[PDB]
């Protein structure tokens, strides 16, 4: 459960960094 | 403004906008059906919400209406006889105003009737410019029959009264009484609101002492339970539950019951609320139904898994409101397994880490903050009062196992266990009760209350204990020496046992005599025993060491009347025989064992 | 009242992964709406909105997404949630999980439109349940009798013929004819092979019996939301039917097993974390809106009876599917591998079986006087039987007295006789009484200790 | 012995399957009894548009009704190529009451290249700008989307209501 | 326990409620013994302090602000009040007050105090008779209730008084009693008014129109086990009669015992 | 167990689960034949009623022998064999028959490299006539001053427990059907003359 | 005396520093006053649950049974709160409580703090159960500074050798109890009768003791004796002959 956790973490990351480029398009 | 809009929505989840100053528990009303949810995060100007009931159907640019309040209860006349869900909607209004099998979503009826008009009475002595504190009676509601529905200011109110109403009858929205602190005034009528998570005041909280009567021979002799005391009993199929909560709803020393459903089957829901509007008592010589002094708040599988988990928050404050009061309230809790797996549902939905065996790292937390509120108290504001919550709550370990984290922390925090058990109730042995597992850990403190109005019976409790202890260890040796060869003050012992078991702790409920064993009967009938049982050890004892010693069998043929009148004791009748009858009766069959036994010394 | 303004259509789709399309610019999202995509070949599919936030909406397609592009496919968002058309007329009719005729029949004119995911019913309508359903299957109405109103599951394992105990009580199943007329049966199947999705539709045919029964079926290629919907549109119109037009109705919802299957692949193509020992964290929830949608309620003669089929995984009943139904519904019977072994039919045990609701059903005025004993003394002779044969390896049979060698007769009498019934053969609960007492009849009446010297006297004798 | 008592409902599944059977050709004829009702009034719906002045205020309703969904900056309105005078005027009229109730500009055309086929009974369609978003409101849209809805009205109206249908909760 | 704003304000409310308490049991100050025992708190209450000032005082330490010694006093002066407000149409002398009052200032807990017990079972059998319609029942309990009183207002409550125990007993076991069991209330009340020392318990304490009804109740309950109406009209004389004494019910139990020598 | 084979289980008519104490007995083929099933039976006995009509009764009696046998081995583990009844040890003792010299197959050797219909029904059949003649032959001489035992039959009637062992070395190459059935019908007649001996 | 009180209806996240404000406190009365200090921690497991459900709102990484993967590091900065220091009179002695779940000594509470503590003292639902008071069961308790704090000048010369031989008899006399459940009284030699006889005698008179009596180290070793004294002296095999010589005769 730990390791499905964490991995969900940093998906939601890069999905808010590539949104917040996109803000630069 | 009060409105924000959805942003998002993605299964029982609600995202919305425009939710600045929004806070933390705060529920709210959204879309066009005003779905009620909590928020449950905060982020900028939005908020995330948890909706309780079905989300489907909703859009994008839908209004939020943020209530100004956290998870609370409507607190005023019109309890007694409502049934509630987990959240307080009043079951029994939204079936006779929407004229349906069905509960609608988004349903918006208030928990109590700002209709009807409630027949009021000032305190009498309050004047204009009265100084005037937080729990203070300013006045009563003739309520029914029973209850004087006691108007007290709210804890965190104060002040100078400005003004109070005439007698007469009011509605639920008519302002009452006008106070007034540092110039800011505050109008009250007869209903207030409190949050459901949040303990009630009082000025003191007090050691119990006092019993709480069930009217059974066993449990109010040799499990007794205090008025602010708390209890568990095992919640499963044949072991027959309902004795104890029928006894504590027709018979106990309580002023007001609560009863709370946790998540039961839909059929299981339905006997409860069937049963309880039929069951009556009688009081100044008159039956009344048990609905005056009653509020049933009911929870079938299916309601919202938010008033599943809230359930027991809704009835302990509905309880500590009647304690407020200087009443003494019972508390039912159905099955507190039933809302531990709604606790497992909500942390699950939210994806907190799985602990132990998948239920919440907080769940003995919840359940010590739940127990405590038990309890004998001196209430605030300025009748000077005492009242009580005792809670008793059924557990539903799986297969009997006590190591299951909700029935371990549950029986670690409880005082007593009332041990009903279907290995009993198949032989029709009633109440169920196993006097080998059942216990309670009172008795240091019933100690004095016992002594100087009962007096002698502590040591026939200790003696009637041991007896019962001594015939468990008996009862592979009997297999071993073939009951014959037995000594002679061991047959008494397995016989007088029998007698115990047979004529004392059995009482069945449905015959006259017995529905209700007042606490002088059932110490008179046990002295009798326990007398019996010393005069027979005598008797053997004077004798075995060399003489044509007595046995058991010389004292059966000799004494065979007086065995029997020992067994006819339950017969005696309160509602037909007088107190002074039935302790002169009793005394009546002291004197003849003992010109019986004084014919065999 | 009628929605009247024009549907929108869309080729704003920004991407496609697994079974999800997501689209953009989408006006006023509606969560839970019903979509029709049409692909560049224009093939027609459909799909429901999973989620949505600001202008963007993702649908899970019904179908697959296999062949959709970015450029040329194209949605059109329909306006609403998803209905239901119901009506009496759904009684003999053939459809599959979505609702469409299989049967070579028109399309429902529809009495109404329901929402499939209903509302619950208030616990203060509710009324307790009472009269008997009666199956035709002696195991069943004789010693786990089924009140109306009751929710009783039977729990089974793979290879077992719970599929053809199914198919019998849907083919017998009826009230109790006392001293059909309003009865009817909705039979929902989720996840079936297509040989078993055969058999129920010929078996209910060739028998004659389709006028009773409504039937859903969901192939185990069809697909998974389908199999969502299924109970659903099952429950939504047992409740019409029920709470409308006046019915005592039974529903059989076939394998609740391959429902939590796709609950479980719904709440993973969500992306949200799998729960307990696989399942979703709001299971019990989810099949506690399936099983609750049942019993009498007051002002109306109708009323729901339920029975959930199910299969246990290494015949284990600690498992969370048989173990979160066993909270929620008030009873099990219990399919039996080694009665299946040994050839009996049906191989139910009645020994880990039980009915919480059998003294309602059961008595005077709702079966007969002696029911109530007949059931407790047959189950303690088979519960004493299965001790003496168990020990008869153990001391040889010339160590038993002679009223262990009465109770290891019972034993074989009572599994050929009583226990042991043909596929097409029919007992009424009198049948059922009557096999009892003359597999009773075998003990001296003084060994009957269950029953009282009342009932004794009236039918422990045989009659002229 | 078995055989013998069979007999009662070994030809009552006959009389099921037979008054089943018999039902199943009650409904197909129910069917397209409904079927011809919405052939009925498809054909009335044609003499709707036929008569220009009626049909002038179909489409200042449908024109309004498609830029109401829509909401765009921009909007290309479709049409069939006879219909384009009446058209040309519903978009003229259109355009001032847009904007008084939804405060906003906007720029509405007709498609002068690429008409609806004459074979659509009437209405018309709007796109957004660059065409990835429409709106339909031909004739036969509308009516098959109302008919469909009204459908347990019909059904009350044409064959009576059901005499079993007790409750309508 | 509490917070500092509500102990502070418990405090305020409490210096209010015994002043409330000292103007409804003593409106003349002649109970002065006791006030002296109070004007520490009273000084207070005698000016206009707004609520605000008593609450900055007491945060202060100006006012008595234990709250332990103010639930004390204020108790004490609580079960004084019940008294005199449970004694109806009666009233104490002063000296027999302030007796009472040392006797319950003394007492170690007084809600474990006999006091206590019989001053709610006074306000049990009470709170029935501002209800109760007229039945045999309620007639009998207005009459043994107003003896009680009486009875009460001349004893007090904090020493064992026969009479007065003995009342309490049968008075309760009569409100416990079921409402139809007519001839065991007659009974319980004809074995009142036959125990009692005097001819007439209810002389000059109950009016002479409920006395007229007892009268004229047992007459009404005794005429009709009379099988000859020359025993009901020997029994009719008897209604001359509005005060209620044991030689009415002796002339009625002989006009019954004719009765059983007559059938 | 695992997701896989749960999955399947969901949706195949047949499955054959291996046993791992036959594997490591090397008794081939290794499948457990009380996990394992078959959900055609019902499709196909208008098979067998059309064309071999005796099947049906033999491979239900069969399934009951291998059933039973599983109980008492279970017994025999606390008591050592000694408290069993005659007809329960002639269970034991032919559910061992069935075992190696039937559900036992060699799959290199030709006269077994694939065993023909006609040939698995005839070994059955004589199998199963065994078991009814010498379990009537214990049943009738209870109560009995004779009373015949596994042991008699053991020695009255080595040969044909040789011969029903013999059964499967009938190789389908090289004898034909007519061959085979009048072996085994042969067999069926030295069974019933030597119960008749007895 | 200084009380801390956080009940059970307190914040959970007040437990946290519970004990660091009252070992802040021990530690200026020892170690700038002086003083000697008996700190009470009571209900560690109320601690570690609190601890647990602050870290898991965190998502830091889970040891066993989901506490927090520093458990361990964190009571220890608790416990390594005790002891004497160089040139100052003052000294702190802790004797924190701990429930164990489900009475499991393997569960991660019991066992950190086993790791850290210097011995523990076990009581035991069984001795409970059979009324005796205190329920100390000598076996799974331990302390390891006493090795250094008794014998010759600290207590007497034998208490270092009357301890060890109590705590084999103890252990022999528990696994002869528990052959007699498998064998019956019958199969006991007289060998094992005698291990058999001293664990009555000792759990009645050397562990059974009531609430306010207040045994002397030299009762309690003499106590010790006489129990030992039941066996024939070759058996008492962790003893020298040096020390039998001198006080078994007595």
């Amino acid at each position: 459960f730990y390791r499905l956790k964490k991995i969900q973490e940093k998906k939601k990351i890069i999905k808010e960094k590539s949104e917040k480029d996109l803000e630069r398009r | 403004s009060t409105f924000g809009y959805v942003h998002g929505v993605s299964g029982p989840v609600v995202t919305a906008c425009d939710m600045a100053g929004a806070a933390m528990y705060e529920l709210v009303r959204v879309g066009h059906s005003e779905l009620v949810g909590e928020i449950i995060r905060l982020e900028g100007d939005m908020a995330t919400i948890q909706v309780y009931e079905e989300t489907s159907g909703v859009s994008v640019g839908d209004p939020v209406l943020r209530t100004g309040k956290p998870l609370s209860v409507e607190l005023g006349p019109g309890i007694m006889g409502a049934i509630f869900d987990g959240i307080q909607r009043p079951l029994s209004d939204i079936s006779s105003q929407t004229q349906s099998i069905y509960i609608p979503r988004g349903v918006n009826v208030s928990a109590l009737s700002r209709d009807i008009k409630w027949e009021f009475i000032p305190s009498k002595n309050l004047r204009v410019g009265s100084h005037i504190t937080g729990g203070d009676i300013y006045g009563i509601v003739n309520e029914n029959s029973l209850i004087k529905h006691k108007i007290m200011l709210p804890p965190r109110s104060r002040g100078s009264v400005t003004y109070i109403a005439p007698p007469g009858n009011y509605d639920a929205s008519d302002v009452v009484l006008e106070l007034e602190f540092e110039g800011v005034k505050e109008k009250l009528s007869m209903v207030q609101v409190w949050p459901v998570r949040q303990v009630r005041p009082v000025t003191e909280k007090l050691p119990a002492n006092h019993p709480l009567l069930t009217g059974q021979r066993v449990l109010d002799a040799l499990f007794p339970c205090v008025q602010g005391g708390t209890t568990a009993i095992p919640g499963a199929f044949g072991c027959g539950k309902t004795v104890i909560s029928q006894s504590l709803s027709k018979y106990s020393n309580s002023d007001v019951i609560i009863y709370v459903g946790c998540g039961e089957r839909g059929n299981e829901m339905s006997e409860v609320l069937r049963d309880f509007p039929e069951l009556t008592m009688e009081v100044d010589g008159k039956v009344e139904s048990i609905m005056k002094r009653t509020a049933l708040v009911a929870n079938t599988s299916n309601m919202p898994v938010a008033a599943r988990e809230a359930s027991i928050y809704t009835g302990i404050t509905l309880s500590e409101y009647f304690r407020d009061m200087g009443y003494h309230v019972s508390m039912m809790a159905d099955s507190t397994s039933r809302w531990a797996e709604a606790l497992r549902e909500i942390s699950g939905r939210l994806a907190e880490m799985p602990a132990d065996s998948g239920y919440p790292a907080y769940l003995g937390a919840r359940l010590a903050s739940f127990y405590e509120r038990a309890g004998r108290v001196k209430c605030l504001g300025n009748p000077e009062r005492e009242g009580s919550v005792s809670i008793v709550g059924a557990v539903s370990p799986p297969g009997g196992d006590f190591s299951d984290p909700v029935t371990s922390a549950t029986l670690g925090i409880v005082q007593v266990f009332w041990g009903l058990d279907k290995k009993l109730a198949q032989r029709k042995h009633f109440p169920s009760v196993n006097w080998l597992i059942s216990y309670s850990k009172y008795m240091r403190a019933l100690d004095e209350y016992y002594d100087k109005h009962f007096t002698e019976f502590v040591p026939l409790r200790t003696k009637a204990k041991e007896i019962l202890q001594e015939e468990e260890d008996l009862a592979e040796i009997v297999q071993l020496v073939g009951k014959a060869s037995l000594a002679e003050t061991d047959k008494i012992t397995l016989e007088v046992a029998k007698l115990i078991k047979d004529d004392f702790l059995q009482q069945n409920g449905y015959t006259p005599y017995d529905r209700f064993c007042p606490f002088y009967k059932t110490v008179g009938m046990l002295s009798n025993m326990i007398s019996f049982y010393d005069m027979a050890r005598r008797a053997v004892e004077t004798t075995a060491q060399s003489d044509n010693k007595i046995t058991w069998s010389i004292i059966r043929e000799h004494m065979g009347e007086i065995l029997y009148k020992l067994s006819s004791m339950k017969f005696k009748d309160p509602v037909k025989d007088g107190e002074a009858k039935i302790k002169a009766d009793y005394a009546q069959l002291l004197e003849d064992m003992q010109n019986a036994f004084r014919s065999l010394e | 009242n009628y929605l009247s303004q024009p549907r929108l259509t869309y080729k704003t789709v920004s991407g496609v992964n697994g079974p999800l399309v997501i689209l953009d610019h989408v006006k006023f999202p509606r969560y839970a709406e019903i979509v029709h995509l049409t692909l560049p070949d224009g093939t027609k599919r459909s799909g429901q909105v999973l989620e949505v936030s600001g202008s963007k909406a993702v649908v899970q397609v019904f179908e697959g997404t296999s062949g959709i592009d970015a450029k040329k496919t194209s949605c059109e968002f329909t306006g609403d949630i998803l209905r239901t058309p119901v009506s009496e007329d759904m009684l003999g009719r053939v459809f599959n999980g979505s609702g469409k005729p299989i049967d070579r029949g028109p399309v429902v004119l529809a009495e109404d439109f329901l929402d499939i995911m209903g509302q619950p019913i208030n616990p203060q309508c509710r009324i307790y349940p009472e009269e008997m359903i009666q199956t035709g299957i002696s195991a069943i109405d004789g010693m786990n009798s089924i009140a109306r109103g009751q929710k009783i599951p039977i729990f089974s394992a793979a290879g077992l013929p719970h599929n053809e105990i199914a198919a019998q009580i849907c083919r017998q199943a009826g009230l109790v004819k006392k001293s059909e007329e309003n009865f009817a049966i909705v039979f929902a199947a989720m996840g079936v092979n297509m040989e078993t999705a055969r058999f129920f539709k010929s078996d209910f045919e060739e028998n004659g019996s389709m006028d009773n029964v409504c039937l859903f079926l969901n192939l185990a290629n069809d697909p998974t939301i389908e199999r969502i919907i299924t109970p659903r549109l099952a429950l939504t119109t047992a409740e019409f039917l029920a709470y409308q037009c006046e019915k005592h109705v039974l529903v059989i919802l076939t394998d609740m097993s391959s429902y939590a299957e796709a609950l479980r692949e719904v709440s993973a193509a969500r992306e949200e974390v799998p729960g307990r020992r696989g399942f979703p964290g709001y299971m019990y929830t989810d099949l506690a809106t399936i099983y609750e949608r049942a019993g009498r309620v007051e002002g109306r003669n109708g009323s729901i009876t339920q029975i959930p089929i199910l299969t246990m995984p290494n015949d284990d009943i600690t498992h969370p599917i048989p173990d979160l139904t066993g909270y929620i519904t008030e009873g099990q019977i219990y399919v039996d591998r080694q009665l299946h072994n040994r050839q009996i039919y049906p191989p139910i045990n009645v020994l880990p079986s039980l009915s919480r609701l059998m003294k309602s059903a059961i008595g005077e005025g709702m079966t007969r006087k002696d029911h109530a004993d007949v059931s407790n003394q047959l189950y303690a002779c088979y519960a004493i039987g299965k001790d003496v044969q168990a020990m008869k390896a153990v001391v040889g049979e010339e160590a038993l007295t002679s009223d262990d060698l009465l109770y290891l007769e019972f034993l074989q009498k009572f599994e050929k006789n009583f226990i042991t019934q043909g596929p097409y053969e029919n007992r009424t609960v009198y049948e059922t009484l009557d096999i009892g007492w003359q597999l009773l009849r075998i003990f001296p009446k003084e060994m009957l200790k269950r029953i009282p010297q009342s009932t004794l006297s009236e039918f422990y004798p045989r009659d002229s | 012995e078995k055989k013998e008592k069979q007999i009662e409902q070994q030809k009552k599944i006959q009389m099921s399957n037979l008054m089943n059977q018999a039902r199943l050709k009650v409904l197909r004829a129910r069917d397209d009894l409904i079927t011809d009702l919405l052939n009925e009034a498809k054909q009335r719906l044609s003499k709707v548009v036929k008569d220009t002045t009626r049909y002038q205020v179909l489409l200042d309703g449908l024109v309004l009704q498609g830029l109401y969904q829509l909401l765009e900056p921009r909007m290309i309105v479709r049409c069939r190529k006879q219909d384009f005078p009446l058209v040309k005027a519903a978009v003229q009229k259109a355009i001032p009451m847009y904007k008084i109730a939804t405060k906003k500009d906007v720029d509405v055309q007709i498609d002068l290249e690429a008409y609806l086929p004459e074979d659509i009974a009437g209405g018309v369609e709007i796109y957004n700008g660059d065409r990835k978003i429409k709106v339909s409101n031909t004739l036969e849209s509308r009516l098959d989307l109302i008919a469909q809805q009204m459908m347990p009205e019909v059904r009350g109206a044409l064959f009576g209501a059901n005499a079993n249908r007790k409750f309508l909760d | 326990g509490l917070t500092s704003e509500q102990y502070h304000s418990q405090v305020v409310g409490k210096i209010g409620y015994i002043a409330r308490c000292m103007q409804t049991i003593d409106p003349e100050n002649n109970l002065k013994k006791i006030r002296e025992d109070y004007q520490d708190v009273l000084i207070w209450a005698e000016k206009n302090y707004r609520f605000e000032e008593i609450l900055e005082a007491s945060k202060s330490g100006k006012c008595p602000n234990d709250l332990d010694a103010l639930s004390r006093r204020s108790l004490i002066l609580q079960e004084l009040l019940r008294l005199v407000s449970s004694i109806s149409p009666f009233k104490m002398k002063l000296d027999l007050i302030e007796s009472q009052y040392e006797k319950m200032k003394q007492h170690v807990n007084l809600w474990k105090s006999d006091y206590h017990v019989k001053l709610n079972q006074l306000n049990q059998l009470t709170d029935y008779l501002k209800n109760a319609a007229p039945t045999p029942k309620n007639n009998f309990l207005r009459a043994m209730t107003s003896v009680l009183q009486m009875q009460i207002a001349q004893y007090g409550i904090t020493e064992d008084n026969e009479g007065i125990n003995q009342l309490f007993k049968l008075g309760l076991h009569l409100l416990a009693m079921a409402n139809e069991k007519i001839d065991e209330q007659y009974h319980l009340f004809k074995g009142y008014v036959k125990d009692q020392p005097e001819e007439s318990p209810f002389e000059g304490i109950l009016p002479a129109e409920d006395q007229k009804i007892l009268v004229k109740t047992m007459i009404d309950y005794a005429m009709p086990k009379l099988s000859s109406k020359v025993l009901q009209d020997k029994l009719s004389a008897l209604s001359s009669s509005d005060v209620l004494t044991k030689t009415l019910l002796d002339s009625i139990d002989r006009i019954v015992k004719e009765n059983e020598k007559l059938n």
